[PDB]
């Protein structure tokens, strides 16, 4: 029996979502985004790894 | 040869028409048969009586293969049931595709004429990809590919191992498995219900896809403090039985922990 | 209609609530209000920063009463100080019972999103 040994490497993937809302239903999809200091934001980070 | 030549766009050389009385000595040079009638002349001495003539010929022997220069064969000539009564000199070249050129010359006396059989207008060269040339054995075209594509040893086989996010696939371009000596391959993870399958994505490839998890296909996941590897074994084969050369791939690729993210949409504070 | 709309339960869309930054540019179709939000929208231009939005819309004009049919209105956003400074349209309908429906259509601009008043719960 003869064994080869080779390899690799892989990325796991993670995002965030700019939740327009909170509780975290709808992301953003724009590129800027204005807003008062008073209001709050709502956001997170995904992981389809 | 090959690019000088001559078309005959005729429906009525083939071996189904009933009869008649054209006689052919008028042909002269390298024709391309192409129509209804047929793309390559006959290989059996057909029936009298048929292909508008009342004594039809045909080639003894048997049309050659791509890649053989010159061929020289004796047409012959059926008539009052005595198959290759009547003989003729013709030369048969084969060429860079699906067609033939003959050198057809005048039998000897009238009544005498060349037939086409439907021969292989079903078989194809695309089929082949871009790799593998037209290449043919006794008359048919096979898909023989690079002859430069020749290692001898095993451990120059080439793996195309990327390690994607779900899952981990081990490819394989089967020009080189087949220059290897293996006809057919049998890909066998630690269970051999993973067994491997055809893609090509820019050329032939046979590849086994094993799910990044532990245990789906007996997948041994190792972590240790920094990264997680997923270590497995695989097998390959040219038959469903192993006598010599063992093949065993131990293939394991290893994904982070530490890992980053940034948000791809500007954001703009204002304020009184 | 009545029958063919989508349930929203958001109890952060009340004029109550402090600010956020909302734009409902996806919401397509006819909704049913409910929740502690309520289930009829604003009737007047709220104060600006208001039901988790920068510039919050209202229906301007009344709701339709029961046997109206199809009634078109077009929803007003107060930004900036100016009320009904933009302009969407909105198609309410009345409905079977104390609910109604609404044709929400998606804001030309971002932060713009909808309220909802208590309305009449009580008006049983
Ligand atoms: C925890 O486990 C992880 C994952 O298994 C491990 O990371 C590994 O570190 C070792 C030790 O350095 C790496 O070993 C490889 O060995 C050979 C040569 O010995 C080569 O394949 C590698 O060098 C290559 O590095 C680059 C890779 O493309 C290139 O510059 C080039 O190909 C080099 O040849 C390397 O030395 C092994 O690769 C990593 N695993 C990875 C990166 O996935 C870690 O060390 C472990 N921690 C412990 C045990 O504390
Ligand atoms: C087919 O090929 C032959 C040989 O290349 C061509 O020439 C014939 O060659 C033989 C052998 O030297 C001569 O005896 C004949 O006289 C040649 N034939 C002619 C017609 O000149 C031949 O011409 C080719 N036939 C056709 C029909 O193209
Ligand atoms: C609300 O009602 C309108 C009127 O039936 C719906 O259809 C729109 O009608 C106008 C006028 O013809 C068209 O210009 C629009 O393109 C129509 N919209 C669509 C999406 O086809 C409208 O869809 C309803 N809106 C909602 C949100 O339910
Ligand atoms: C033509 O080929 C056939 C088939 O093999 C053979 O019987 C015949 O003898 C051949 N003709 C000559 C003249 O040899
Ligand atoms: C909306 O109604 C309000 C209140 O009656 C009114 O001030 C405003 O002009 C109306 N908008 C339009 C576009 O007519």
């Amino acid at each position: 029996a003869l064994n080869i040994r080779v390899g690799g490497t892989g990325m796991f993937t993670v995002r965030m979502a700019l939740f327009q809302t909170p509780s975290y239903t709808q992301p953003y999809q724009g590129s800027s985004v204005t807003l008062s200091t008073e209001a709050f934001l709502y956001v997170g980070t995904m992981l389809d790894g | 040869p090959c690019q000088a030549h001559r078309t005959l766009d005729e429906y009525w050389r083939s071996t189904e028409y009933g009869e008649g009385y054209a006689c052919d000595t008028d042909l002269r040079g390298w024709y391309r048969f192409v129509g209804q009638g047929g793309a390559r002349m006959a290989e059996t001495c057909v029936p009298v009586l048929r292909c508008n003539t009342a004594a039809p010929m045909w080639l003894n022997g048997t049309h050659p293969s791509s890649d053989e220069g010159i061929v020289s064969r004796k047409a012959c000539a059926h008539w009052s049931g005595h198959c290759c009564l009547w003989d003729a000199s013709v030369q048969v070249k084969a060429c860079a595709g699906g067609y033939y050129v003959y050198n057809l010359t005048a039998p000897p006396e009238c009544h005498l004429a060349y037939c086409t059989d439907p021969s292989s207008v079903e078989g194809t060269c695309e089929e082949c990809s871009i790799d593998e040339d037209c290449k043919s054995n006794n008359g048919r075209w096979h898909c023989q590919c690079k002859q430069d594509f020749n290692i001898t040893d095993i451990s120059l086989l080439e793996h195309r191992l990327e390690c994607g996010a779900n899952d981990m696939k081990v490819s394989l371009g089967k020009c080189q498995l087949k220059s290897l000596g293996f006809d057919k391959v049998f890909m066998y993870l630690s269970d051999s219900r993973c067994s491997g399958f055809n893609d090509r994505d820019n050329r032939d490839w046979v590849s086994v896809v094993t799910p990044a998890r532990d245990g789906p296909c007996g997948t041994v996941l190792t972590r240790n403090e920094t990264h997680a590897t997923y270590s497995n074994t695989l097998y390959l084969a040219d038959e469903i039985i192993i006598r010599d050369l063992n093949i065993k791939i131990n293939f394991a690729c290893s994904y982070p922990l530490d890992m980053k993210v940034s948000l791809k949409t500007a954001l703009q504070p204002m304020v009184s």
